[PDB]
């Protein structure tokens, strides 16, 4: 219910080796407050 | 004392109301920002590369 207008999407695998299953994400979300 | 208020010359605010006013301001002042922002910006790219190198 608020002005969190969600953007520009990333997400990878974090673990090196990959020996688990795992995604570290980084999300874009930006509000207008008036100037 | 002084009395509900005092006597007529006010007396003697000359003292009180001149090592006052204040000096007020007052100050309807120093509040809360929008605040404000630049802008980007200027490119379209050239190519040389990157179409042969990838």
């Amino acid at each position: 219910r608020r002005i969190v207008n969600v953007n520009n999407i990333k997400f990878d695998s974090a673990k090196l080796k990959n020996e688990k299953v795992v995604l570290q994400s980084e999300f874009q979300a930006t509000t207008f407050r008036f100037v | 004392c002084e009395e509900p208020p005092a006597p007529a010359p006010p007396p003697a605010k000359p003292k009180a109301a001149a090592a006052v006013p204040v000096k007020a301001a007052p100050t309807e002042t120093g509040a809360q920002a929008a605040p404000s922002y630049s802008y980007v910006y200027n490119p379209v790219g050239k190519r040389d590369p990157f179409r042969s190198p990838i």
